[PDB]
RNA sequence: AGCCAGGAUGUUGGCUUAGAAGCAGCCAUCAUUUAAAGAAAGCGUAAUAGCUCACUGGUCGAGUCGGCCUGCGCGGAAGAU
């Protein structure tokens, strides 16, 4: 979550599992999923919706160019 | 493992050692730590 | 409390002097008081040691010069430009 | 120094039998054993053995250090007989000894049957331990370690031939 | 208690012992009875007092049941409604800036006297300087 | 460590607990956790509190260093790992008793419980003790002999 | 130097963090209990957990530690008939 460039913000430790909360920018969650898999032995569900915009890295941005 | 001029210690447990001609480093806890041609 | 031996200089000059440095003597010389100044060779390591306390350049000290205790005060150092030893040093006769 | 300076007990039963620079062994158990010094001066009388540097060798010493401590396992070597123990891990890892040759299953596509050199006997607990008893110290290490080399401890499951005093890695893989 | 074996001490709440958000499940799963910290805690709750931070260890094995333990409040937060603010900087400790009640860190120390290796009860507020100079917040003593 | 200026404190403080004390036991703690003197401490606690030691020191280089001084019995349990204990006030007390009862808790050996000084001797577990004040076992002594 | 032991209590210090529990950062670094044990020198952890060190007790039994100056050497060092 960290390293797709991802600000966390909770855990509960709810039951079993344990609910990771965090903000993730949507162009670097593509595919999620199939790793998401990988890490956790195909165990772990996941959940995402839209939140905000913020400012994108430079990098991003002057990629970002039509 | 890595080969360098310089090589030293790097954990508190890397301990170099002269064998053959040749100076080197051993780390009982980190393979990272291996150096040769010292 | 110091006590340096020490002896009267022979040679003076250049040449001596650096030849004394690579005995490790080295020269100095004790001036003042109204009797002449005297020209003298230290052994080396022994006064870098001493001189390595603060107290040397305050305190009176001693030398031992030929049997006489002429008893005076470090006015001047010569160390060496980028070596830890010392090349001369002025004795103020107290 | 110290090890070569410390002396040596020779246990009620052994041999010895030095010469020149020869020195043999029989105790208990073990085919006795024989090895050879240069710069070390090798000294009986008592029921001891004592070493030190001879004239004019500067590797003088840590030459006798080294040849009491030699000295010493062998004695220790054919009287209590020394040790060994090794494991295997792994789904099919079987051994089986008929003999004096260890029979290894280490999922290969054929057999290994490695042969046990001279002084050396091994058995089988389990399907999945041996422990292989012999006098000579040089040699039971030499042994196991051939053993560990067909399948070196991966660091993963750890699968493959163990020690047991071993410390084995483990790493936490990192798909993809 | 000659042997530990396990605990996890995560201060609850008195008033209702029935997290579900804080702790909840995380306080009962692998052996833990979920039904009986609201049958035993509150048996030993209500003879004190209730609300405020409660550390805690039980005394499950892998035995179905168990028996529940008491303990005693963290001391560097009594110093919160036992001294004045509630946080301990603002202006980060670079800036000394706290504030001390002399007359308390004895009595309001010694309120933690079942927990501390000092014999003199002196000795046990000679602790709470340190734990109390957490900041460099002087005493006006 | 430090030079003798303090291998002398050591000494001097700990030599005029002998010349100055009451009972001395004994104990060898080989596993000696921190639960271990936590809990003696807290004995030494009820035993007064401060008014105990145990100083490990069994180098006879030390706390026989104050032997020759008295308690010359003591030559022979200095020998490997020992825990020495002082009394100043109280009874010839208890301090006796639960070191057979803490270190027969597991709580480590106890030296065989090599023994000490009171006499001038060696080993056995004695509540010979705090009965002390039980001279009302000298009260009963009273009436029960006035009356049967 | 080995080897046995311990290596603790306030307490996850405070702050700051989704989490900083000896150990990402900032400020502090005291006080207990002691034989000794850093508000911690390193491994580790999502964070705790877990493994070590410093330090002290034991064992052992005489030397041992590391800087300064200097002589001679070692690596660093691959090329084409
Ligand atoms: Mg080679
Ligand atoms: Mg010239
Ligand atoms: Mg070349
Ligand atoms: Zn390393």
């Amino acid at each position: 979550l960290s390293r797709r460039r991802g600000m966390l913000k909770g855990q509960e430790s709810e039951v079993t599992g344990v609910k990771i909360h965090a903000e993730v920018p949507l162009s670097e969650m593509f595919g999620y999923a199939t790793q998401l898999r990988s890490l956790t032995k195909g165990r772990a569900s996941y959940t995402m919706e839209f939140l905000k915009y913020d400012e994108a890295p430079s990098n991003v941005a002057q990629a970002v160019i039509e | 493992m890595k080969v360098r001029a310089s090589v030293k210690k790097l954990c508190r447990n890397c301990k170099i050692v002269k064998r053959d001609g040749v100076i080197r480093v051993i780390c009982s806890a980190e393979p990272k730590h291996k150096q040769r041609q010292g | 409390m110091f006590t340096i031996n020490a002896e009267v200089r022979k040679e003076q000059g250049k040449g001596a002097s650096r030849r004394l440095r690579a005995a490790n003597k080295f020269p100095a010389i004790i001036y003042g008081g109204k009797e002449a100044p005297l020209a003298i060779e230290l052994d080396h390591d022994k006064v870098m040691n001493m001189q390595a306390k603060a107290e040397f350049y305050s305190e009176v000290l001693t030398i031992v010069v030929d049997g006489k205790e002429i008893k005076v005060k470090a006015q001047d150092v010569q160390r060496h430009p980028y070596k830890p030893k010392l090349q001369h040093i002025d004795f103020v006769r107290a | 120094s110290r090890v070569a300076k410390a002396p040596v007990v020779v246990p009620a039963g052994v041999d010895v039998k030095i010469n020149g620079q020869v020195i043999t062994i029989k105790g208990k158990n073990g085919e006795l054993t024989r090895t050879l010094n240069d710069a070390v001066e090798v000294k009986h009388a008592d029921n001891t053995l004592t070493f030190g540097p001879r004239d004019g060798y500067a590797d003088g010493w840590a030459q006798a250090g080294t040849a009491r401590a030699l000295l010493n396992s062998m004695v220790i070597g054919v009287t209590e007989g020394f040790t060994k123990k090794l494991q295997l891990v792994g789904v099919g890892y079987r051994a089986a000894v008929k003999g004096n040759v260890i029979n290894l299953s280490l999922g290969f596509s054929h057999p290994v049957d490695h042969q046990l050199p001279a002084g050396i006997t091994a058995e089988c607990p389990t399907q999945t331990e041996i422990v292989l008893k012999g006098a000579d110290k040089q040699v039971i290490g030499q042994v196991a370690a051939d053993l560990r080399a067909y399948r070196r401890p991966e660091p993963y499951k750890g699968k493959g031939v163990r020690y047991a005093d071993e410390v084995v890695r483990t790493k936490e893989a990192k798909k993809k | 208690a000659k042997k530990v074996q396990a605990y996890v001490k995560l201060q609850v709440a008195a008033g209702m012992a029935n997290p579900s958000p804080p702790v909840g499940p995380a306080l009962g799963q692998q052996g833990v009875n979920i039904m009986e910290f609201c049958k035993a805690f509150n048996a030993k709750t209500d003879s004190i007092e209730k609300g405020l931070p409660i550390p805690v260890v039980i005394t499950v094995y892998a035995d179905r049941s168990f028996t529940f333990v008491t303990k005693t409040p963290p001391a560097a937060v009594l110093l919160k409604k036992a001294a004045g603010i509630k946080s301990g900087s603002g202006k980060p400790n670079k800036d000394k800036v706290g504030k001390i009640s002399r007359a308390q860190l004895q009595e309001i120390a010694q309120t933690k006297a079942a927990d501390m290796t000092g014999a003199d009860i002196e000795a046990m507020t000679r602790s709470i300087e340190g734990t109390a100079r957490s900041m460099g917040l002087v005493v006006e003593d | 460590m430090a030079l003798n200026l303090q291998d002398k404190q050591a000494i001097v403080a700990e030599v005029s607990e002998v010349a100055k004390g009451a009972l001395s036991a004994v104990v060898a703690d080989s596993r000696g956790v921190t639960v271990d003197k936590m809990t003696e401490l807290r004995k030494a606690g009820r035993e007064a509190g401060v008014y105990m030691r145990v100083v490990r020191n069994t180098l006879l280089r030390r706390a026989v260093e104050g032997t020759p001084f008295e308690c010359l019995k003591d030559a022979f349990v200095g020998p490997t790992l020992i825990a020495y204990s002082m009394e100043h006030p109280g009874a010839a007390a208890r301090l006796f008793k639960e070191f057979a009862k803490a270190n027969a808790k597991f709580e480590v050996k106890a030296a065989a419980f090599e023994g000490e000084l009171i006499p001038a001797s060696q080993i056995d577990r004695l509540a010979t003790l705090p009965t002390y004040e039980e001279a009302i076992a000298r009260l009963m002594a009273t009436m029960k002999e006035a009356s049967a």
